[PDB]
């Protein structure tokens, strides 16, 4: 059951890292997004005029 | 060789302007992009950091 334990919590651990790798790459694709986001607002406008 | 005087002066004097023009628009056009740029790279930077 101690064996069991050990892989559970190494297994956890690894996945807790897994799951910040994830997070950043969400986190670089939505600045990529506010920058489109924004270019395309100035182009809405440029339109307007 | 001599010449006479400019048939059209205001004519060509509106073109050359107008070509300055053109050069001032895709001279601001260019650098706000590249601003953007910049922007898009800081935005980057701070992320992968």
């Amino acid at each position: 059951i101690a064996n069991r334990f050990t892989s559970n919590i190494k297994g956890l651990t690894q996945a807790a890292r897994n799951a910040n790798d994830g997070i950043s790459v969400a986190q670089t694709t939505e600045g990529a997004l506010s920058e489109i986001n924004n270019n395309l607002q100035r182009i809405r406008e440029l339109t307007v005029q | 060789s001599a010449g006479s005087a400019t048939t059209n002066p205001l004519a060509a004097l509106d073109d050359a302007i107008s070509s300055i023009d053109k050069f001032r628009s895709s001279l601001g056009a260019i650098q706000n992009r590249l601003d953007s740029a910049v922007t898009n790279l800081n935005n980057t930077t701070t992320n992968l950091s």
